[PDB]
């Protein structure tokens, strides 16, 4: 009984690497990208001046 | 398309592991008793035989 | 919607290989128990052991009797007893969507469970060692319903001059549904096993007529007692009974859990 | 509009291989269930096994038989179920201009 | 699932090679000692018709 | 009998260490193959950033 | 069934209560505030026999 | 009496190897795990600077 608990409380506990490990290295990728994205929006507001020139 | 909110290609390769991995755990719990049915989802009627020879 | 939802059947899925994975171990030594008792019982019969020999086994085969109980009783899944018979035609959701669930029934294990024994038929008339089969008088009729109801009528001609042990013997070959034996005035029993055949057996015929049959009581392995060579027969035959319910119930979980296995390969695909 | 209409094409058409892809992969352990039912029948089948025996491996088959027809009424792309028969003479509009449509039949 | 914390693979391992460790020990008494019936354990019936012989 | 029936309860009970072990053996490569991909799969999205932002 | 059995099949047939046996051989059932609400009112012959307390 | 008693004293004090050097080996590769997300973590905040500045 211990053993199949224990295998039972894994499926519903554990950490099932291979879906977590490509989550995380999703997570990066989109952070990457937003920070990249948000850059590029700062610069946005620079247009403005060239119109005041 | 390069996509980053889906990688199905890792999909793939993990449920081929999830495979891989079960049909280890099956042989080696076969090696370690010795015994090729060591449940009724191995073979119910074996079980039910063997279990009668037994 | 989909997606999530298949994910959220696979866990629900993998709950169900689990529960069923639990009530099939402690199925396994339910078995490994009642083997035991099943030898210690031949053992018994053996006329060299003596009361106090069988009076020795009895003891042993009590304290069994209670594990095979405990077990029954004890087996939990965190809290939810699986073998005691509260669980029952469960139903295990394995899909994206409603309605989709598949049923699960865990059937009573205890040692006392009707499906576990059967009934027992003895003889009234003792038959001494120098009694054998007497020609014209060696007929003997079981008239019984099997199991799905469909009614068979076994026709078993003992063999002329044969032992009431040698009658019995005679019996269990020429037929599976209804096993034989002889107590120790002689007087042949007959165990049906409910699994086998149901409502009564009916005996007639000419050796019938002589063995003058009684009517059957009921026996579960918890009513099994080998302190008299009868009773070691008798017990021999109830423990198969059980072992075949107990067989039965767990071919049934490993179906359950090869096809849930096969839900999950077709839910992830 | 010709190019407007190439771009929904080519994603129509990329839904016709997603719904195929669905159904073909379901029709996979179709068949592994039916190859499963065909070794126990092999197994029935030899004579060594007992009436008993053959009750057995009747429990797994009708589990087995069951399943197909689970997979069978779920299999869905989104609410639209798939190999169950509802599914059957789906024209796909694979072109830009009207009337250019493949069309699928999924069997029950 | 590549999960690590938990092992069933090994726990199914070590309940065999317990039973293996237990099955040695019992069969090496019987040998040292001569006697199958070394305790009550076995044959508590032949305990007592042994010792009821002896 | 008893021989014959020991005999007759192994072939359909014992485990052929032959066969098991190169199945073990396979199951275990395959592992390791799945495991390599899925690697070379969770690199996947970096041509994203790599592309651009 | 001994005092210990009984217990044990309480403790099978319901979940409200949580049966046990002390060393005076005394059945001891308890009864969770977060489960059961107010009093118990044990009855039949069994109770008879155990003459339940406070 | 000796011998029982020694069986005895073995179940509470001896350690299992079986068990323990398998809890060993977790505990070294939850570790090794546990390090390379910390390493991970380490650079998480070098986003800001790497990026925004």
């Amino acid at each position: 009984i211990n053993e199949n608990v224990n295998a039972s409380k894994s499926r519903i506990k554990d950490t099932d690497f291979a879906k977590e490990t490509t989550a995380l290295t999703k997570s990066q990728i989109l952070s990457q990208a937003s920070s990249s994205v948000l850059a590029q929006a700062k610069q946005a507001p620079n247009a403005a001046l060239s119109l005041l020139g | 398309a390069v996509n980053v909110n889906t990688n199905v290609a890792a999909m793939t390769a993990q449920r081929y592991l999830t495979g891989a991995t079960n049909a280890q755990q099956t042989s080696m719990e076969r090696l370690s008793s010795g015994f090729k049915i060591n449940s009724a989802k191995d073979d119910a009627a074996g079980l039910q035989i063997s279990n009668r020879l037994n | 919607v989909q997606s999530r939802g298949l994910d959220v059947a696979v866990r629900n899925a993998n709950d169900g290989i689990s529960i069923a994975q639990t009530a099939e171990g402690a199925m396994n030594e339910t078995t490994n128990i009642l083997q035991r008792m099943r030898d210690l019982s031949l053992q018994s019969a053996n006329g060299s052991n003596s009361k106090s020999e069988r009076v020795a086994i009895q003891e042993e085969i009590t304290a069994l009797n209670d594990e095979l109980n405990r077990i029954a009783e004890t087996t939990s899944f965190g809290g939810n007893k699986l073998l005691n018979g509260t669980f029952s035609t469960k139903s295990f959701q394995i899909g994206a969507d409603n309605g989709e669930a598949v049923m699960l029934t865990l059937k009573d294990m205890r040692s006392d469970n009707r499906m576990m024994g059967g009934t027992s038929y003895v003889a009234a008339e003792g038959k001494d060692k120098d009694w054998k089969v007497q020609a014209g008088a060696n007929d003997i009729t079981f008239t019984l319903k099997d199991i799905d109801g469909n009614d068979q009528t076994i026709t078993v001609n003992a063999k002329e001059g044969d032992d009431i042990e040698e009658v019995a013997t005679y019996i269990n070959g020429q037929t599976d549904m209804v096993k034989a034996s002889v107590n120790e005035k002689g007087q042949l029993q007959i165990f049906a096993g409910n699994n086998k055949v149901t409502g009564d057996v009916a005996f007639s015929g000419g050796l019938a007529g002589a063995l003058n049959m009684q009517a059957g009581t009921a026996e579960t392995v918890d009513t099994i007692d080998v302190t008299s060579v009868g009773g070691a027969q008798q017990s021999v035959a109830v423990i198969d009974s059980a072992l075949k319910y107990v067989d039965s119930h767990r071919a049934e979980l490993g179906a359950f859990q090869n096809r849930f296995n096969h839900a999950i390969s077709n839910l992830d695909n």
